[PDB]
């Protein structure tokens, strides 16, 4: 028998459950509620323990809807943490926040289970080998790369361009990496959960019949749930990959999106919890909280976890608390502007502000690493002339401050590239370019072998081939 | 609505209340909150005592207050249960300390991390220490080589000063700090590097890069990932002044480098908050200025009489979308000695590293530069100032003189020369002979992206051509006129050398 | 500072 | 109910539950409430510029006036001396509710116009007793002319639950009138 | 006195303590309490009483640690406030807040002995002494003069020039001074606080060879300290100087640096003296805390004193409630300004913001009142200028316009001194400017004489005759 | 002099004699006033008076307002 309390309070999805007092639960410890439903017995409202209140009192956030629970209502202590079903059972399955199937298939294996709040690898088990991982934009390609088995951050405001690029970074990626990819939807719409699903069934990943082979498990937070529930499905899909990195050894991907509604989470039930107010509106354990999460995503000598994520910073601001705390967890930031995405340079990465830990001429060699020096720097040439430039023109300049102001608006331009999903928004079928060859245009266009044909050609391309049979192309249609 | 009485503490109470005695052997748990235990009992506790619980987790009775006791801990308390006895560790906060850490990653709990073995240290140290007054210091005057040319010109960091690098997002900071450590290979100081809150491959990069270049033999990496609590992280850099603290009392010259200091605030701000203490501007606590004071103010040299072994901070402070006016920036600013400004926009720029120099501040000044340096560059950062600040007006202009165009050409040769490479250490010699190269006008008549590819070039050349200048400007520390004669003949044979080119 | 300056920048 | 009266009370309770003296409490604070019941002496204790010494020696000539047990009167002095004096009264209604509550002594009210007899106060009493679980069922009358047909019965922690045979039946005619 | 008082509750450097109803200690009593250190020694940690709680508890303000206070400590009243040392025992020695010598010397004459907290001077014992004083920083000297005996703020931010002005302004007054210094340091660097003892040992003013023949006492309250020492520390100071004029009735100097520190120190302690937060976070005892403080430093018809304090401004926002507070309390203010430190010229006093109250037809003579508002007329106009020249370019003004761009451009770099304690800063020997030079430069500088000069000549030189033998040394040079 | 009075109560007072201050010159400029006379009256400053009177406030736990300022 395990011991069994009553609750004594309840204010919205935060729960005080009082026990017999010898008999106390842990800290993290589960407690299977039974509740009262108007049909039945609900039961599915549960709740993990925070705090522990004295007067043999515990407050537990409840993790699914609070209505039904009647105050003076049996509270069952499970005696561990919240724990999920992992394996080969989740494979190819859409899951809950509890590890429960919610895609309306046959039950799962309640058989090979691992708590969600297990301590993240010792400071020894940890790799040291620095490889570039390739995507085919060229933006990530040539002046921020991600890292394998490193976190990668996606910013942004609202609707910006986060969701349509980390589907084009799984289009690319996810068919050949023959590692598991655990999709995490925290606090975005049940729609892109659900897009997201008839893409991955109707293309091959998700095969219905035999769905054994299916190398890639799904979990959602979505956006109609309490905070609880958006709190804690960040640690589900966290302990979803790591029994696959730790066990099967396999290179696991991760796409978290988009742990700002994680943050969230806690900031609104710690408000409920009584905890004193941090900054601006957020809970005072912010960093650990965060901290909770990212450490637990580092890729060992055992596999590897790399770990694409959107991070929405809000009303389009970038030193928020919340972006401020996620950006040092990161190996590569692209922070995706609204001017351009307002002045239809799609995707709105901002170039100069996109930074990754991974530029140094001992990982990408003198070429590479030399021409991405190059191109920031015009680029923030043309940043700074911006201001000048907007406000009286361009004829005030010289010749030789109008060569870097023509070579990096044509640099400007050709930092859009076209997407395998983008194309049913603007029309233009989707280009997959290459690191070597993105490189290599950029050469031409700093070289100035191509500076004479017009801007506008460079806009909306792949190669550079596209770029010089576009400039051909629009000098024939007279 | 006011604790301590539990209902079964009132019987505890009510069962003897003919009595005035005292529990103080003993405590209770009232509260586990978010890292932070209510403690009813122990009635002869220190502010700070060590103080353990029953699961056997050790913590510190910060508050202090009337009938219960506030505890932090110094880790994760998932296994502690209320009602069950904690106990007093009679020791206030110590962590042993010996000559037997260097080279081994620690935690902030002082015990080694990297399985490398278990570390011996007889005599321990407080990881709190007062300061060193105003008779057991002296001024600031050796030298400290950094290896950039441009803090060794023009922001002199000396042995005993604690210089505050700040910047923004991913500008150079931590790559300043470890040149600044990998280079003292020769020189026999005692680096520390205390990584707070920091991402653990970061940690792991930079231990390996250390490991790597030969630093093992120095430093002692006090790192703590972001998985700690907030009284961990918090307490991680009094951890590392303890150590190189102990060790500048043994004579030895240190350098200590906190990364970050925000990271320790926001720790703090983390505990004031969840011991519900008030908050003030942006929700910092009003003592975390002190805080930082009593952290920092442990770093300097020492005096003759007690055996004059200097301890130096680089303290590293990140400023989200580059200001100051935010509290903790001001803070770490107005108690440090001077600060390194470096801005994102010239690190974008190619000018690497990126530091801003018309605000960053040196406040030990050339008394921490040697006689050649001290010449050479005497006047350099304020005429550096003066050249940025005209050559900002002369663009509002068309036509000038040419007397102020050879000083914009000048200005910008002695704006060139300072673009250290990373990982690239320039030594005095290298320093004092490039900078007597541009200082005087011997780099005026080449175009602007020849001039590092000269520089270097005659540096090789002497090195291969003439000791005698490597001996006047080490053994002497001066810059004597036989080695500025030499220098002369370098220059002029070497320009010939590429005019033949 | 931060208003001062944007004031100032606004005249 | 974790009031910071009802903590001291179920503490009260508790002592008088480990020392078997219960029953012998509730007329004790009865004396106790007849006592807090004057504004002088409750006036005399309340207010915080009277000196403790003659706190502890009117109390104690209270005690050896009155004869009191330490189980009884240790919690004034916890009080006084935890300066929660002014929450005596709360304290003192709270006991004998936890007191009822644990020792099964249920109270059940009823407002009515009604001359009653042993007879429906028995019967609401061992009806109360099988839906309730009252261990030991007591009942208080309350004398009301104004609801005419039947009556009013409250009980629970607090008399929270409800149903009344002489008036919902009225307001349930006069919203159905419309409906 | 002669109570038991018990330590009831330690909330970091704030404490509760309970008394036996009988005696109760004042308002601004100091305590003493009897506890123990590490090594089991009894230690004392002095304290002061700031507030009667009720239910026979008050609370107290440490002036020391409270590492190793135990709750069920015994404290001394003393039945007093904090008395600190005077006369001419405080002549050459360091002190703490406490009254103890900090340097290794021996102890001190305390038979004669003052209290902290008295009351400010009557309204008619105030001494309507208008001089002026040459001070020899040509800014300094001209476009700000400095009232004798009046109070004098140096507002600035960090690591602009306050410390390095303030310690320059030392080396020039205090050995041509007709009377005793004192020295108060509120929250500095410890460094750099034994870098000016040292830099006073071996200027003489210290004489340690015999002591109480030294014309400076120096009290320190820094940093490394809990906020009782940095709050109390400039009421110690005071207290020796008003017993410089009070009792011998002489000229006395106060150096104040830092009175922000003062300021944070109590909202630092006030936030946990249950106080609710004012404006930004200070305590809401500000305005008549810096009267109490402020006010009784004044001159007097037996001695003035003048104070020239260092006042930081956080963020270089003279809006900020601190220094908003502080400015009433000043007469003859100087701001130091960020544009000029970087822009290379070093004082960086703003001379548009930098206004005095000496600078009068009537008080400091009529040329120098006309060429000192014609100097600010004429940068007034310059940065006026500045943000149509900006955008709009060079070739695009009149001569009357590019005349006073120039000739401000000139002055702008003139008013820039290498002073005495700033040559391992410069890389220049020390300069003293008289009145009279600095007169006669900007006589000559606007009148037209000099506007075929470098506007590099006039950069760190002292009298304008060095700025022409500088000028033929440029024109020289580029002409070899 | 010969017709002005002035009142003054400087910054070392408390905030209560501060706040205080301005009503005793508004009651001597009353009564003149109200003796058939014309007056004249100077507040130097109303934002000292307004610093004191919050800091009495915010000292009775009154609520602070905007920027502090009680909300009277
Ligand atoms: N490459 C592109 N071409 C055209 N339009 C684009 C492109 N990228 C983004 N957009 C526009 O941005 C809008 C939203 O982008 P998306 O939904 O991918 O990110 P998001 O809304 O920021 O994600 P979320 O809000 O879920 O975090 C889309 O409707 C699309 O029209
Ligand atoms: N002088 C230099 N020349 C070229 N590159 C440099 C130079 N200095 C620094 N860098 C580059 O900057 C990169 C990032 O620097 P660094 O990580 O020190 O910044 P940071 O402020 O520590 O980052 P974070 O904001 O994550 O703390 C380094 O990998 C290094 O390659
Ligand atoms: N008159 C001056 N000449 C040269 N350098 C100066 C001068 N004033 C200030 N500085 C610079 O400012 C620094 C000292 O400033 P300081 O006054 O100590 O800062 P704060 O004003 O914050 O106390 C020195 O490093 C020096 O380089």
């Amino acid at each position: 028998k395990k011991n069994l309390g009553r609750i004594a309070q309840i204010i919205g999805p935060v729960l005080d459950v009082a026990f017999p007092p010898g008999k106390m639960p842990n800290i993290y410890n589960a407690l299977i509620v039974k509740g009262r439903d108007t049909a039945g017995q609900p039961m599915n409202v549960t709740c993990e323990v925070q705090q522990l209140l004295g007067n043999n009192r515990v407050r537990a956030v409840a993790m699914s809807a609070t209505d039904g629970l009647t105050r003076g209502m049996e509270v069952i202590d499970t005696g561990a943490p919240l724990s999920v079903p992992v394996g080969g059972a989740t494979l190819g399955r859409i899951f809950n926040v509890l590890g429960e199937p919610v895609d309306n298939l046959g039950p799962v294996d309640t058989r090979t289970t691992s708590p969600i709040h297990r301590s993240a690898p010792a400071f020894t088990q940890l790799d040291t080998k620095l490889s570039i991982f390739e995507t085919g934009i060229k933006v990530v390609d040539l002046l921020a790369p991600y890292r394998r088995g490193g976190k990668i951050g996606l910013f942004g405001g609202a609707g910006v361009g986060k969701t349509v690029l980390i589907m084009e970074l799984i289009n690319n990626i996810a068919k050949a990496h023959g590692g598991v990819s655990v999709f995490g939807g925290v606090g975005e719409r049940t729609r892109e959960g659900n897009d997201l699903y008839m893409e991955m069934k109707e293309s091959g990943v998700i095969n219905e019949q035999n769905i054994a082979e299916s190398k890639v498990a799904l979990v959602y937070g979505q956006m109609n749930e309490p905070p609880g529930a958006r709190m804690r499905v960040g640690l589900t899909a966290l302990t979803m990959a790591e029994y696959f990195r730790d066990v099967n050894e396999q290179d696991v991907l991760l796409f978290i999106d988009n742990i700002f509604r994680f943050v969230q989470a806690g900031s609104e039930v710690s408000a409920l919890l009584g905890r004193m107010p941090s900054a601006v509106g957020y809970q005072p354990t912010l960093s650990t909280e965060m901290g909770s999460l990212q450490e637990r995503i580092t890729s060992t000598k055992e596999g590897s976890i790399t770990s694409i994520q959107a991070v929405y910073v809000p009303a389009d601001d970038l030193t928020d608390p919340a972006p401020a705390t996620t950006f040092a967890h990161l190996d590569a930031t692209t922070v995706l502007s609204r001017g351009l995405a307002a002045k239809g340079i799609y995707p709105a990465v901002d170039p100069l502000d996109s930074t990754s830990t991974m530029l140094q001429p001992r990982i990408v060699g003198e070429e590479h690493y030399e021409i991405a020096q190059r191109v920031k720097e015009t680029l923030q040439r043309y940043k700074e002339l911006q201001d000048i430039i907007a406000i009286l023109g361009l004829d005030e300049l010289s010749e030789e401050d109008r060569l870097t102001v023509a070579r990096a608006r044509k640099i400007e331009r050709f930092l859009s590239q076209p997407f395998f999903v983008a194309e049913v928004f603007t029309g233009s079928p989707g280009k997959y370019v290459g690191l070597a060859e993105t490189i290599r245009g950029f050469q031409l266009i700093l070289s100035g072998e191509l500076d004479s044909l017009p801007e506008q050609a460079f806009y909306l391309v792949g190669n550079i081939d596209e770029a010089t049979a576009k400039a051909m192309n629009l000098e024939m249609e007279s | 609505i006011r604790a301590d009485e539990i209902s079964k503490i009132i019987r505890e109470r009510i069962e003897g209340y003919n009595r005035e005695v005292k529990v103080v052997n003993t405590g209770t748990v009232l509260q586990v909150g978010d890292g932070i235990a209510r403690i009813h009992g122990l009635d002869e506790v220190m502010a700070g005592e060590l103080v353990e619980f029953e699961e056997g987790t050790i913590g510190i009775a910060l508050n202090l207050e009337s009938n219960n006791v506030g505890v932090v801990l110094m880790g994760d308390g998932l296994m502690i249960q209320e009602g069950s006895s904690v106990k007093a560790t009679g020791r206030i906060a110590q962590i042993p300390v010996s000559e037997a850490y260097l080279g081994r990653v620690i935690n902030a709990l002082a015990k080694p991390i990297d399985g490398r073995g278990e570390i011996t240290a007889s005599e321990s140290r407080l990881i709190e220490s007062p300061a060193p007054g105003i008779m057991s210091r002296r001024s600031v005057y050796e030298p400290l080589q950094t290896g950039l040319i441009a803090i060794d010109a023009m922001i002199p960091v000396g042995r005993g000063q604690r210089e505050l690098i700040i910047g923004d997002r991913q500008t150079g900071k931590t790559a300043v700090a470890t040149d600044t450590i990998l280079n003292q290979q020769g020189q026999n100081v005692i680096c520390v590097y205390v990584a707070i809150g920091q991402k653990a491959s970061s940690v792991a990069q930079v231990v390996t890069n250390f490991q790597e270049r030969g630093a093992m033999e120095y430093t002692i990496v006090v790192a703590e990932t972001a998985d700690s609590p907030a009284t961990l992280q918090y307490l991680a850099p009094y951890t590392g002044a303890a150590l190189a603290e102990y060790f500048m009392y043994r004579e030895r010259h240190t350098l200590i480098i906190y990364d970050d200091l925000s990271k320790q605030a926001q720790a703090y701000r983390q505990m004031s908050l969840l011991l519900r203490r008030p908050p003030g501007r942006e929700a910092y606590p009003g003592d975390v200025f002190y805080l930082h004071s009593r952290l920092l103010e442990r770093a300097a040299k020492l005096s003759s009489l007690l055996g004059e072994g200097s301890m130096t901070a680089l303290p590293i402070v990140e400023t989200q979308a580059g200001d100051v006016s935010a509290y903790i920036p001001t803070n770490v600013i107005s108690i440090t000695d001077g600060q390194i400004f470096l801005s994102a926009d010239l690190f974008n720029a190619g000018i690497r590293p990126a530091i801003n120099v018309g605000i960053s501040v040196s406040r030990v000044g050339s008394a921490a530069q040697i006689k050649a340096m001290k010449k050479v560059a005497g006047k350099l950062k304020l005429e550096l100032a003066q050249f940025a600040e005209l050559e900002a007006f002369a663009q509002f202009a068309s036509d000038l003189d040419k007397a102020t165009q050879n000083q914009l050409a000048r200005g910008q040769r002695l704006r060139e020369l300072l673009k250290q490479p990373q990982s690239a250490p320039l030594t005095v010699e290298e320093q004092v002979m490039t900078i007597y190269t541009g200082t005087n006008g011997y780099l005026d008549s080449l175009e602007l992206d020849q001039v590092r590819k000269y520089l270097v070039e005659l540096r090789t050349y002497v090195k291969t051509n003439k000791p005698e200048f490597q001996e006047i400007i080490s053994s002497t520390k001066t810059f004597t006129e036989e080695a500025e004669a030499l220098l002369k003949e370098a220059i002029q044979e070497q320009m010939e050398r590429f005019l033949l080119q | 500072a931060n208003l001062r300056e944007l004031r100032d920048r606004i005249g | 109910v974790d009031s910071t009266a009802s903590r001291y009370a179920s503490a009260l309770a508790d002592v008088a539950d480990v020392t078997g003296t219960l029953e012998a409490t509730n007329s004790d604070v009865e004396k106790l409430i007849r006592i807090f019941s004057e504004e002088p002496v409750y006036y005399f204790f309340a207010n915080p510029v009277i000196s403790i010494d003659n706190k502890r020696s009117v109390l104690d000539e209270i005690i050896t006036t009155s004869g009191l047990q330490p189980h009884t009167a240790n919690f004034i002095n916890i009080l006084i001396d935890s300066e929660r004096i002014n929450l005596v009264k709360e304290i003192l209604n709270e006991f004998e509710d936890v007191f009822n509550k644990i020792t099964g002594t249920e109270v059940a009210v009823v407002t009515s116009v009604v001359k009653l007899e042993n007879d429906h106060l028995a019967q609401i009493a061992k009806g109360v007793q099988k839906i309730t679980g009252a261990k030991n069922v007591r009942i208080k009358t309350v004398i009301d002319p104004s609801l005419v047909a039947g009556f009013t019965i409250r009980y629970g922690n607090e008399g929270s639950k409800l149903v009344d045979m002489s008036v919902k039946k009225q307001l349930e005619e006069i919203a159905a009138q419309l409906e």
